[PDB]
RNA sequence: GAUUACCCCUUCUACCUUUUGCAUAAUGGUUUAACCAGAAAAAAUCUAACAAAGAGAACUUUAGCUAGAUACCCCGAAACCAG
RNA sequence: GCCUAACGAGCCUGGUGAUAGCUGGUUGUCCGAGAAAGAAUUUUAGUUCAACCUUAAAAAUACCCCAAAAACCCUAAAUUCCAAUGUAUUUUUAAGAGAUAGUCUAAAAAGGUACAGCUUUUUAGAAACGGAUACAACCUUGACUAGAGAGUAAAAUCUUAAUACUACCAUAGUAGGCCUAAAAGCAGCCAUCAAUUGAGAAAGCGUUAAAGCUCAACAAAUUCACCAACAUAAUCCCAAAAACUAAU
RNA sequence: UCGGAGUACAAAAAACCCUCCGAGUGAUUUUAAUCUAGACAAACCAGUCAAAAUAACCAUAACAUCACUUAUUGAUCCAAAAUUUUGAUCAACGGAACAAGUUACCCUAGGGAUAACAGCGCAAUCCUGUUCUAGAGUUCCUAUCGACAAUAGGGUUUACGACCUCGAUGUUGGAUCAGGACACCCAAAUGGUGCAACCGCUAUUAAAGGUUCGUUUGUUCAACGAUUAAAGUCCUACGUGAUCUGAG
């Protein structure tokens, strides 16, 4: 019978070379996920469809920002084969109240604070 | 096409993504006065503002949660110390020594 | 992860409760609309002529 | 043909209230055909081996030693045939009472 | 879809009905014109009148009574009985 | 059989607009949501409930759900119940109809021929105006309108068609002992020693029995050497063709 | 109709004209009450548990027990008792108060939802090849075969399934005309023979052309007579009835 899948814990144990391969900090994990649904939910089980719906990934190729907490990491693990996950990078810090309307999210993952000034 | 090249260079995979070819206004009066803003640009600005607000809210919530957990652990340490501080002086096996 | 399971426990719960309360208030505000004298008296304008 | 009568609906013999569930008095915690779960504190046993809560509280499941009734000949024989270091264990279902027995309320000053 | 240009170029397995599924080689139709097929207010919903009472008589009433509007097809047997 | 061209029982009229769970038909536009079956039943060509679903109205928790918890001989995928968390869904109240004659694919099974485009259960998916040349079910795809804009997805010739092993000489106790007409390395049984620098009482052909031809043995040089290859159908084969100008 | 085990491996449910056990009750005395929270299960009808409180027995139990204990059972209505109860292989076991056979003389409404012919899927059965050699063949597996086994293919027979047709796809055999395949009967070119020659036995290649006339039988087949270079095996809706026959 076709049922859900339990992913073993050794799958999510990164290798020391994986940090350099994927450009991650070996010491400090990143703070925020950028999740973008690539594949469709059709021909996928209803639990995967519901997880996609509750993650706010109904529309494809539209990035959504999420936390890096295990509570949402569980759902991201459940539907990890339909999404692309990147770390949200902030070269210029969090957007301030005076810079909310002049920000943009690049395709390479850094959220710029001053986008096309003047 | 060249979506992979554009991604490598940092631009959008689609030339219609946040590039100057679409962000800038495409017409203005010959007198020099600016044209009314485009509806698509206004909607894109609204979506970007919403995304930035969500990012700020998520970061603030994570920081608040971490600070609350640290405060809870510190208060646990303080109450553990206080339980010993509020105890009495043992007299059972210490007076005969 | 950035936070652990014990660190995330209840970190954002007031916001979820407030969102549910907002949903409940939006649902409870369902009621028929006001009927005004203008709506009833504007039907007589169909027979406005020139004197 | 040669095989007859094999059709019969399931009796729904199973567990009704899991661990941590808040039950009231008289709630059927679990029904069974043979003794799979044994009743413990504040859990009564019906004539059909069903287990029902006697007090309002929280359902718990534990593994505990099994000392049978000395009048139960079969269980006594099993015990007397057990080796020196062997102790029987069984899964017992308990109800931990939540509300107090009662309250002392002032009625009148005489 | 087009096109300077009717075809030439590219793309689309007639329509109802019945079926798990019909271009199906499953049914129906040459075509035109005229006729040919959803009907009921018990309980309910909406609107309005008056309201512990409502109804122009006979009843219903522990917010109810009165009024109005919302609803339920056509063709076809072999047959049976009487004169 | 015949009884006014149709007689298993005439024709006409009336009942009669007989009755059909059965077939056929059922007439304007646009929009919203939208269903594949558990139980009874002279019942499986149908109805009535339940579960889903629609239209309104009340509310508050609804799915995802880490621990902890659910049996005794052995037992997999995984289930039930649950905080947090991500979302906004769910439950009751009032009206309700349709449906209850199903297909394939992936998985666990059973029957059969470990056969079916076969039959019966459980879990999941689908029923594109793209792709698999054509195509129901396979793959890509949160389905509106206009543009003579752009970026992507699945997807477009699949793998081998392979197997050569050549000179060089082989004498001796002895025809080893028994059986046998004959058994000389060789129908058979037992021993399997020994001469020579080197040759098994002999590993295959051959003789009725001998003879004779080879193998291993020495002496001469010594590329490489274990298994692997397998016919066909009926109108007429079936895109054409292409081994190197830079391709994540 | 009801129950237990497997299918259905771990909450519940879960089907087959699936595989096995069973029930339509006996024995004994402790003869087992009333009222009521809260629950299980369930479409409904039915089925199950049960705390506290009441009257009688120890002043400390009462759930009747055992036979795998689970199944040992039947609704309304209506009939009878003495007013409290009882009554159905209503076993087609959610049960009509009481009703068979036959129709080829048949009729009507439908169904390719469902059979007979054909097609289609599969290849159990059938037919082709190869792999393997124990055995026959005097010795000698492979001149000719070749058991126990392996593997690949074809779609000629019977069967299996019920996918297209029942608002019609008209049937065997024969007559006329035949199209095609090769798994070649003849004719042609060869290899091996346990091939001396003539006759033969096998295998390879080749499908332009041929493959008879008669007795019986409706016959396809089959037996028989006379010949031939031979009187091939099949597919074509078991080719062909808007070309023919109607013997079955
Ligand atoms: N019973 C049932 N029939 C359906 C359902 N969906 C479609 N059908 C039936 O399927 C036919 C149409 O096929 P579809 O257009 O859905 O592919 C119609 O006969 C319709 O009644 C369903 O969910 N349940
Ligand atoms: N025996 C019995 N007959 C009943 C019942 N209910 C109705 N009946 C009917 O009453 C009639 C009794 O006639 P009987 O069989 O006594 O001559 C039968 O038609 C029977 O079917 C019942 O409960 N029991
Ligand atoms: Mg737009
Ligand atoms: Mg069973
Ligand atoms: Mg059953
Ligand atoms: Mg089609
Ligand atoms: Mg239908
Ligand atoms: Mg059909
Ligand atoms: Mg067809
Ligand atoms: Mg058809
Ligand atoms: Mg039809
Ligand atoms: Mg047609
Ligand atoms: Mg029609
Ligand atoms: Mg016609
Ligand atoms: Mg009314
Ligand atoms: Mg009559
Ligand atoms: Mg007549
Ligand atoms: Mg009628
Ligand atoms: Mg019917
Ligand atoms: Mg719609
Ligand atoms: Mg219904
Ligand atoms: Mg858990
Ligand atoms: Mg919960
Ligand atoms: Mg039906
Ligand atoms: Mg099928
Ligand atoms: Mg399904
Ligand atoms: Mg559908
Ligand atoms: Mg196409
Ligand atoms: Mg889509
Ligand atoms: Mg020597
Ligand atoms: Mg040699
Ligand atoms: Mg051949
Ligand atoms: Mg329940
Ligand atoms: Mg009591
Ligand atoms: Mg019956
Ligand atoms: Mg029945
Ligand atoms: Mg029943
Ligand atoms: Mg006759
Ligand atoms: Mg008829
Ligand atoms: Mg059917
Ligand atoms: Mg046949
Ligand atoms: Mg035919
Ligand atoms: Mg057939
Ligand atoms: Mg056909
Ligand atoms: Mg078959
Ligand atoms: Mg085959
Ligand atoms: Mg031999
Ligand atoms: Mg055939
Ligand atoms: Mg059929
Ligand atoms: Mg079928
Ligand atoms: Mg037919
Ligand atoms: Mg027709
Ligand atoms: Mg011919
Ligand atoms: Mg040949
Ligand atoms: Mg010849
Ligand atoms: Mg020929
Ligand atoms: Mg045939
Ligand atoms: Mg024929
Ligand atoms: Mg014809
Ligand atoms: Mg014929
Ligand atoms: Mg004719
Ligand atoms: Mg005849």
């Amino acid at each position: 019978k076709f049922t859900r899948s339990r992913i073993p814990d050794k799958v999510f144990q990164p290798s020391p070379e994986d940090h350099e391969k994927y450009g991650g900090d070996p010491q400090y994990p990143h703070k925020l996920h950028i999740v973008t649904r690539i594949k469709s939910t059709k021909r996928r089980p209803y639990w995967e469809k519901d997880i996609i719906k509750m993650l706010g990934l109904e529309k494809a190729h539209t990035p959504q920002v999420h936390k890096n907490i295990p509570s949402v990491n569980a759902k991201l693990k459940v539907v990890k084969h339909l999404i692309r996950i990147k770390p949200l990078k902030l070269p210029q810090g969090l957007p301030t109240e005076e810079d909310m309307a002049n920000t943009c999210l690049k395709s390479n993952g850094e959220l710029v604070v001053r986008w096309l000034l003047n | 096409a060249g979506s992979q090249w554009r991604l490598q260079q940092g631009f959008a995979a689609n030339p219609s993504g946040y590039g100057p070819l679409t962000e800038l206004p495409d017409w203005s009066y010959a007198d020099g006065r600016p044209a009314p803003p485009m509806k698509g640009q206004l909607r894109r600005k609204a979506q970007r503002e919403k995304f930035a607000r969500r990012v700020v809210l998520l970061s603030q919530e994570m920081d608040a949660g971490l600070q609350a957990w640290q405060l809870r652990q510190q208060e646990k340490l303080q109450e553990e110390e206080g339980k010993q501080k509020n105890a009495l002086k043992s007299k059972g096996a210490l007076l005969q020594n | 992860p950035f936070l652990t399971a014990e660190q995330e426990r209840g970190h954002a719960a007031v916001r979820r409760a407030a969102a549910f309360q907002a949903l409940k208030a939006a649902q409870a505000a369902r009621f028929p609309a006001h009927r005004r004298l203008e709506e009833q008296l504007g039907h007589l304008l169909v027979t406005r002529k020139w004197s | 043909s040669k095989n007859l009568g094999g059709k019969s609906p399931g009796k729904r013999f199973g567990i009704k209230k899991m661990e941590g569930h808040y039950v009231h008095a008289g709630n059927i915690l679990a029904t069974q055909r043979h003794f799979r779960w044994h009743p413990g504190a504040h859990v009564g046993l019906g004539k059909n081996k069903c287990l029902y809560a006697l007090e309002e509280g929280v359902v718990r499941y534990t593994k505990e030693v099994y000392v049978p009734n000395p009048s139960n000949s079969e269980a006594v024989d099993l015990v007397t045939r057990l080796p020196q270091g062997a102790v029987l264990y069984k899964t017992f279902v308990h109800v931990v009472p939540a509300k107090p027995e009662g309250t002392f309320k002032l009625v009148a000053m005489l």
